[PDB]
């Protein structure tokens, strides 16, 4: 009757957890729904106004009645059963974008957040604040271990030594380090594990 | 034999493929949810050895009983008593002789056919276990009927002076089996000289009945057993298959499977839809843009709302067409036939429209009356097609007055009155008084007398017959290409399998997409359609000035909102838009200027 | 104080965490015990292959244990930190009531170590300022420190302190502290009866009834 | 940051706790092993047993240049006594290796060429074993009362699987009884 | 592919062994229904007629084809041959297993359109070679489903171009030019021609005392005249005492010598090379003189 | 917790009523509701204006349908009940309703239901028309990950 379009906006907060985590690890996030919370910035612009007259008459009018005393707290009771949802949605909006931050968190071409999500990128460029924020704050922390440990990825456990990989929507030459692998169009490799997962996850090397 | 039995128990517990072990690991699978059934899959059952198959396909109703012990044994082990029979499922795929074997060698022995079923029966009790009781000295026994040679397999017998028949048959400690007596009809294009089809009679088990609605296609594997009825001349008998598994394919009550719905919901996220179907639906049809839009939306639907007091809305679209010969209005429509999950093809003279509802009749049995026909009973969520709204003068709008606008027909017959629920959805293609000469002198006489059929219709195209003296060389270019050479069977192999869907996969798609989502019209959009209304009746009495009288009511307005929920079902957003409202009318709009011309 | 001893410590003090409720002691100091044996492995490895390459102008086995050994050790302590950043994430707002006001735990060394420290110091800044300019430019007065007065008490805690574990019990036998009849086992519910573990029989239970026994390590996870 | 198995462990790294205990083979060929939890050894001697941690005897059996033996249980007529004091005990399971279903399955891929018979006869012998446990922890969780069951032979496969539902099952049902009062 | 399908289809590919005796099209249907026609063959347990009732029927065979043996002479079906089992799951030969992995080579999917026709063979090659082991099953039977339409498919243009009538024999060899039948897309990847040949080398193993040599076939499907022409080799009926191997790749080295406008050995066998419209005409009047066997 | 299921379910409603007379209406003109008026509540500000008085503004009025009409029917059997059209959320409200009333009789009954309720749910876990999956509706959280560890851990364990 009052916080009425924020059940709304917590019931369409539940189909973007539904959509990812159920079908698979690929993000795609919807949208941001500024049109929706200017209503609800709405909603509280009028109510704030609400209080502030019946704050003046409090000295003025019936003199801080019993009677009035509770019709401070059902516009107070509204204010937090609005501030629920308007930072619920804001959390498991930026909860899912750490993914994100986390399996592309800099293997190749790291500061290139382009070709993905540009639509949203009105979204989540103008949060890109926190997005950069959290890759500045992850790559000091991949030097600030004495030594060096490698944090991108590799959650899998190893199984052993040798794995035939096939490759394929591929081209030019990459993996200057640990020596040149060579990377030509359709071509079986049968090599230690321990130089692909910067590949795989990459998603250059296709199949194990 | 118990002899052959030790040569099951120890075969279907250690069968397997390599490291799978797969019969004992569904047999468990099977006993948790209830369901005490297996699928051999006879095919795969070979591996064992050809003898034991060959002491099965040449002798029956033996072999399945003694195969059900086995397995009722087994079912038991896996456990340590409320302990059921099983039922068995065969399947195989060696080929289908339709209706032509019926008495050479083809008695007893395995077999596969093709059909379709119409005629379902209420169902019936035949026990399987029993006591029994004498008169005399209060004897008690357990007879178990298992399989049959339908009754008479074995009788109650006479031993416990005595007088004979001294037995009983109670009702306190017994088991039942149902039966069905469904009509099997032969599939109506692989017998062709001249001659109308023949039916035969089949029944079934409980735990694989109703699973079958009339209208589809269907394959079925069973026997070919003999039995005799007394209520002809010489001692005859008379055919039926004892059946054993519908491995037909789609129901054509909405499980599946999770990977039927991946790349369903992998080709959803590519917002590319609306634009390809148009060209992927009818792969033998030059263009016509603004008919085929509307095709796709009759096929899924709107909603249906129960909104709370006694009325409800009429949610679904019903289109019209209406032309000169020779411009697709009629070979379009067998095409709808097969996409649509259900699908009846009724599509001429109207068929003597009171045997169109419901039909009565005397029934031989008992000498009563009883409801049994009726063309649109059957049609419930798909798509009826008929012609020719014209040259049925006699009752064809008295019949389907009360079958639109509610779909709550009730039969004042000499037996009930009963309001049956219908949810159809109708489809016509008619012609005009010869055509041309109608479209060139004052454009009313098209259906003669009455527009009240035409306000129970929305959405009416018209075509018509141009000259272009361009793009008919292209479509004479067309006809060639399909009609000999054959070349779009390469050409729509070479392009689809990319980017285009084949015609089956739209049969699996359009069942999903309809029975999961329930949408709703954006409601900040309702100014959007109100500000648009307010002009076109203004359009309308701009031309009833000039002494021209005739149809444009409030019901197509009504029409419109379904027609935006129309694509939302498509999209499966629950939500509507204004990019998505705004092609919506756009659709409308090339038949409102109709009305003019 | 073996590698072998100095390796399966760890693998124990791994596996506790991954299905704890609430935070352990960070041991710190085994850590830099091996923090260095890392580093001298690697560096063994690395001039040992460079003598190989040299005698060519035989052997496939010893170079091949060694690459993988390490790595395979590398990868434990891999999962081991990112599930403190995988805890300390949510918990934050409790940890500084815990260490805003002083009391009886302090975030200390053997709790956590240098860096995650000022990841979370930094990490909760930029979060308030996500909360602030862009969703509280319209917060009034009553509002403005996120934790909890009253009414939805959920700004404070992750109470879930009665949340069930598999046990196995793992008391080293040496009679030394004998109490029952098979083995000194003892428990004490809030409420109900002190019905107890033997000897090594798996068992579930609450937290606080077991968060005592394990500060000393004679009953495992 | 996995945010995808957290409360639980995948079955791909269940086997990572139990590769790294030893077992006994028969070694054929002649420093060599530095790895900080070696037991390098001379030239090494056949027909002699050796207890060696399991991975690198795998990897050992890539270059196939030795053999393993079988531990002391792995025949069919070792776990037919097995079978018997189950039968006559509804109660509990009696004697179990503690780790035999993630055992056998590296047993009998790229170890299958190694022992007398194993095919055909010993997966019968394991895959009844398979249930009959598992028959035995639906008629327990059945018993549930409050804070306390008792498991005593269970496998650390079933451990992993039982786990993700029956925590929060009782631990939903823990506020009822408790916040009553 | 007998123990694959069904006894029925050699209904194709027993009249190649009758165009291995005398004819194709004509008599056939009319000729096959005595010998292949023990039964009209039944279809209610036929799955297992070529796999398990097979014991007494193919038993039969064995008595069936040493009373054939005189009936037609027919005695290249007769062989030693090889098989394979796995344990359980049906057996599997040799002779039908090379014939699944010719036709999953082939189906399983200026002058700028060829680089995406060049990289297509070797990606679908792709899916052929892990087809070896047992890590793999469920794709093998789609190779046998895509054998016994490929062979319906290339014969029936096969028939087609037999009763067109349009194989001139001018002096030594045949000359056929397939310029557009249906169905001309099957026939960009060459290892489709061999086969095509070796169909159409056995419509001309009859007796042809004189004139036994092989044909070069012609096809276009798209722009610029590719022609992938082809020569075959003579064959014998099985009675080598002169091992004929080739006579055209002496001459492909001087028409690629002369003519030098869009003369091509850029495809891998010589056997096979490529041609210009305008050029392949004036091809054979350097080959009608230039006598080089 | 950031509540991401549960304010939804506490968006819900309960049927109470008033012991005193407030001119703050927002539910038209009129402004003093009446006394002993029936008003609908939604859950949060209900919760505490049954508390701040002695003597609250508010009166409890228990929606005894979810007291007498089919505790009896939970009573029966519980393989085949309504848990859902009677309550989208069963559990939380039943949770919130106990705190404030604390009775210890239906804290019983509950304590029945939910173990013979998931003992479907573990052994129904080996591998229509308007609403009616709806049996299958507030099992979602509660199984669907548990589905996954017997999903994957056959995968494991076959090749
Ligand atoms: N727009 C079109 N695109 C492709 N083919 C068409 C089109 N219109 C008609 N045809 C062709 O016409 C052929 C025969 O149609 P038919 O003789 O049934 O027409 P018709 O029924 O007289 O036309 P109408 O339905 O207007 O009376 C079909 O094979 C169909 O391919």
């Amino acid at each position: 009757m009052y916080g009425d379009l924020g059940n709304k906006l917590v019931l369409e907060a539940k189909r973007t957890k539904q959509l990812y985590a159920r079908s698979n690890q690929d993000v795609n996030l919807p949208m941001y729904h500024e049109d929706i919370i200017r209503n609800i910035l709405k909603e509280v612009s009028n109510l704030r106004k609400n209080t502030e007259y019946l704050k003046e008459q409090q000295q003025l009018g019936m003199l801080d009645d019993k009677v009035a005393k509770c019709q401070y707290f059902v516009t107070l009771l509204c204010m937090e059963r609005n501030k629920r949802c308007l930072l619920a949605y804001q959390r498991l909006r930026t909860d899912i974008l750490d993914s994100m931050a986390w399996n592309n968190n800099g293997l190749d071409l790291m500061s290139s957040i382009t070709f993905s999500q540009q639509d949203t990128n009105n979204l989540s460029h103008q949060e890109q604040e926190y997005l950069k924020e959290y890759c500045d704050l992850i790559t000091d922390l991949k030097s600030g271990d004495l030594v060096d440990i490698d944090l991108s990825g590799s959650l899998v456990p190893p199984s052993d030594v040798f794995i035939d990989v096939r490759v394929l929507k591929d081209a030019g030459e990459i993996q200057t380090e640990y020596g040149v692998f060579n990377l030509i169009k359709d071509s079986q490799f049968f090599v230690r594990q321990s130089d692909v997962e910067r590949l795989i996850q990459q998603g250059y090397l296709q199949k194990i | 034999n118990t002899e052959i039995i030790k040569s099951f128990k120890n075969f279907i517990l250690e069968f397997r493929l390599d490291s799978q072990f797969i019969y004992r690991d569904q047999l468990r699978n099977n006993i948790l949810v209830k369901n005490y059934s297996l699928t051999v899959n006879m095919e795969h059952l070979i591996g064992y050895n050809e003898d034991i198959y060959k002491k099965l396909s040449d002798e029956p109703s033996d072999i399945i009983p003694l195969f059900e012990t086995a397995i009722t044994q087994v079912a038991k082990r896996i456990s340590i008593n409320s302990l059921p029979t099983f039922q068995l499922i065969l399947n195989s795929n060696a080929n289908q002789i339709p209706l032509r074997d019926l008495d050479s060698e083809h008695v007893s022995k395995i077999v596969r056919l093709s059909g379709i079923i119409i005629s379902t029966s209420v169902l019936s009790s035949r026990a399987t276990y029993l006591s029994i009781m004498c008169r005399n000295c209060r004897h008690t026994t357990s007879i178990t009927i298992n399989n049959f040679n339908t009754g008479n397999t074995v009788s109650l017998p006479r031993s416990c002076n005595c007088g004979p028949d001294p037995y009983i048959i109670i009702h306190e400690s017994s088991k039942f089996i149902d039966q069905q007596f469904l009509k099997l009809q032969e599939i109506p294009e692989l017998v062709p000289v001249g001659e109308m089809p023949r039916n035969l009679t089949m029944t079934c088990d409980r735990y694989l009945t109703n699973k079958v609605i009339p209208g589809t296609r269907v394959t079925i594997v069973g026997i070919y057993s003999i039995y005799n009825s007394k209520n002809s001349g010489v001692a005859i008998r008379t055919p039926y298959i004892k059946i054993l598994g519908i491995q037909s394919d789609v129901e054509t009550v909405t499980m599946f499977t999770e990977e039927e719905e991946e790349e369903f919901l992998q080709l959803s996220r590519n917002p590319k839809l609306y634009e390809i179907l148009t060209n992927s639906i009818a792969p033998s049809i030059f263009g016509n843009e603004d008919i085929k839009k509307a095709i796709v939306c009759l096929l899924m639907g709107g909603s249906k709302k129960i909104l709370p007091d006694g009325m409800r809305l009429r949610g679904d679209i019903n289109v019209l067409l209406l032309g000169d010969p020779g411009t697709a209005k009629s070979q379009l429509l067998k095409f709808v036939e097969k996409v649509s999950p259900i699908a009846v093809y009724t599509s001429g003279k109207g068929s003597s429209a009171a045997g169109l509802t419901a039909s009565v009749q005397r029934d031989p049995m008992t000498r009563e009356f009883y409801l049994e026909g009726g063309a649109m009973v059957l049609a419930d969520g798909g798509v009826v097609c008929i012609d020719e709204f014209d040259k049925m003068r006699d009752e064809d709008r008295v019949a389907i007055h009360e079958a639109m606008e509610q779909q709550t027909i009730s039969i004042a017959k000499a037996g009930i009155t009963t309001v049956l629920n219908s949810r159809t959805s109708v489809l016509a293609a008619a012609n005009p008084i010869y055509g041309r000469y109608d479209d060139l002198k004052s454009p009313g006489d098209n259906i003669d007398f009455q527009t009240t059929i035409l306000s129970r219709f929305d959405m009416i195209f018209i075509v018509k017959d141009d000259h272009n003296e361009e793009r008919d060389i292209s479509i004479a270019n067309h006809v060639i290409n399909i009609h000999t050479g054959n070349a779009n069977a390469m050409q729509n192999q070479q392009e689809e399998n990319g980017s285009e869907i084949s015609i089956e996969k739209m049969k699996r798609y359009i069942t999903y997409c309809r029975l999961k989502c329930a949408p709703r019209l954006s409601p900040q959009a309702a100014e959007k359609l109100s500000s648009n209304f307010v002009t076109i009746r203004k359009q309308l009495l701009i031309n009833e000035l000039e002494s021209t009288e005739r149809p444009i009511t409030i019901r197509q307005l009504e029409a419109i909102i379904r027609i935006t929920e129309s694509l939302a079902k498509l999209e499966l957003s629950p939500i509507a838009q204004e990019r998505h409202v705004d092609e919506a009318i756009r659709l409308f709009q090339a038949s409102t200027m109709d009305a003019a011309s | 104080v073996s590698p072998q001893q100095d390796f399966s410590d760890l693998m124990k003090s791994w596996k506790n965490e991954r299905c704890s409720p609430e935070l352990l002691p960070y041991p710190h100091q085994l850590m830099k015990r091996l923090l260095n044996r890392i580093s001298m492995q690697s560096q063994l490895i690395e001039n040992i292959s460079m003598g190989f390459l040299d005698m060519q102008n035989e052997s496939k086995l010893p170079l091949l244990c060694m690459e993988t050994e390490l790595e395979r050790l590398k990868f434990v302590i891999r999962s081991y930190i990112r599930c403190r950043l995988s805890k300390i994430d949510k918990f934050s707002l409790y940890l500084r009531q815990l260490n805003e006001d002083e009391n009886s735990l302090i975030s200390l060394t053997d709790l956590l170590s240098k860096d995650e420290i000022k990841y979370h110091d930094t990490h909760s800044l930029i979060w308030l300022k996500l909360v602030n300019d862009s969703i509280l430019k319209y917060m009034p007065e009553e509002l403005q420190a996120i934790n909890d007065t009253e009414g939805s008490v959920n700004m404070i805690d992750e109470p879930d302190w009665n949340k069930f574990v598999f046990i196995h019990v793992n008391g080293p036998p040496d009679g030394e502290n004998e109490f029952g009849k098979p083995c000194y086992t003892v428990t004490i519910p809030d409420l109900k009866e002190e019905v107890e573990l033997t000897i090594g029989s798996i068992y579930v239970m609450r937290y606080e009834v077991i968060r005592d026994l394990l500060r000393d390590d004679k009953v495992a996870l | 940051l996995p945010a995808h198995l957290q409360q639980t462990f995948s079955p791909e790294e269940i086997q990572f706790i139990v590769e790294n205990e030893p077992i006994k083979i028969f070694p054929r060929i002649t420093w060599q092993l530095i790895t900080t939890d070696d037991k390098a050894l001379n030239n090494m001697v056949a027909m002699r047993s050796t207890e060696v941690v399991l991975w690198i005897a795998l990897l050992l059996k890539q270059q196939s240049k030795c053999s393993i033996v079988a531990p002391q249980w792995l025949t069919t007529k070792e776990l037919d006594r097995k079978i018997q004091y189950e039968k006559t005990h509804p109660d509990r399971f009696s004697e179990l290796p503690w780790n035999w279903l993630v055992l056998a399955r590296i047993l009998f891929n790229k170890a299958k060429d190694d022992f007398h018979d194993p095919i055909h006869e010993l997966r019968g012998k394991i895959q009844d074993l398979r249930e009959i446990r598992q028959i035995k922890v639906l008629k327990g969780l059945k018993y549930l009362n409050e804070s306390h069951l008792q498991l005593d032979n269970l496998s650390l496969l079933e451990i992993n699987e039982l786990r993700p539902f029956i925590t929060e099952i009782m631990d939903k049902l823990r506020e009822i009884h408790t916040a009553s009062l | 592919l007998l123990r694959h399908s069904s006894l029925y289809d050699s209904f194709y590919y027993s009249n190649y062994v009758n165009a291995k005796l005398s004819l194709w099209n004509e008599n056939g249907k009319k000729r096959l229904h005595k010998m292949f026609a023990r039964m009209g063959i039944p279809l209610s347990t036929a799955q297992e007629t070529w796999l398990y009732m097979d014991h007494s029927i193919k038993r039969e065979l064995g008595i069936i084809f040493d009373k054939n043996l005189d009936r037609y002479g027919l005695q290249d079906i007769i062989r030693d041959g090889f098989v394979r089992t796995l344990g359980y799951r049906g057996s599997i030969s040799a002779s039908e297993f090379v014939e699944a992995l010719t036709a999953l080579l082939e189906v399983g999917n200026s002058a700028q359109k060829l680089t995406n026709l060049r990289k297509r063979w070797v990606s679908n090659f792709w899916l052929s070679w892990d087809a070896l082991d047992d890590r793999k099953v469920e794709l093998l039977n789609r190779g046998i489903q895509l054998a016994q339409d490929l062979q319906r498919a290339i014969f029936n243009t096969g028939v087609a171009i037999l009763e067109k009538k349009l194989i001139k024999h001018l002096r030594i060899y045949r000359l056929c030019v397939l310029q557009d039948g249906p169905d001309l897309d099957l026939y960009r990847n060459p290892l489709t021609l061999l086969r095509l040949g070796n169909w159409l080398i056995e419509c001309c193993a009859e007796s042809e005392d004189k004139q036994l040599l092989p044909m070069v076939l012609a096809s276009i499907d798209e722009n610029t005249d590719t022609y992938l022409v082809a020569g075959l080799t003579p064959r014998y009926p099985r009675g080598t005492k002169k091992p004929i191997l080739n006579n055209f790749s002496m001459a492909f080295q001087q028409i690629t010598a002369e003519t030098d406008a869009k003369v091509r050995i850029d495809n891998f066998e010589s056997s096979i090379i490529e041609i210009r419209r305008e050029d392949l005409s004036p091809f054979l009047e350097k080959l009608t003189l230039s006598g080089l066997l | 917790y950031y509540d991401i299921d549960d304010v939804l379910a506490d968006g819900t409603e309960f049927p109470c009523k008033f012991q005193y007379d407030i001119p703050g209406l927002g539910y038209n003109p009129g402004r003093p509701i009446t006394k002993n008026t029936k008003l609908s509540l939604p859950l949060w500000l209900a919760r505490i204006l049954a508390i701040v008085g002695p003597v609250p503004f508010v009166e409890l009025l228990p929606p005894d349908m979810f007291s007498t009409k089919v505790m009896n029917a939970i009573k029966t059997d519980p393989v085949a009940l309504d848990l859902h059209s009677i309550n989208s959320h069963f559990f939380s409200l039943a949770i919130k309703w106990i705190m404030l009333f604390s009775e210890k009789e239906l804290a019983n009954v509950v304590s029945e239901l939910l173990l013979q309720r998931a003992q479907e749910l573990n052994h129904h876990a080996s591998s229509t028309s308007t609403f009616l999956l709806k049996l299958e509706e507030m099992e979602k959280e509660i199984y669907k990950k548990s589905h996954e560890s017997y999903k994957d851990t056959k995968r494991w364990m076959f090749k």
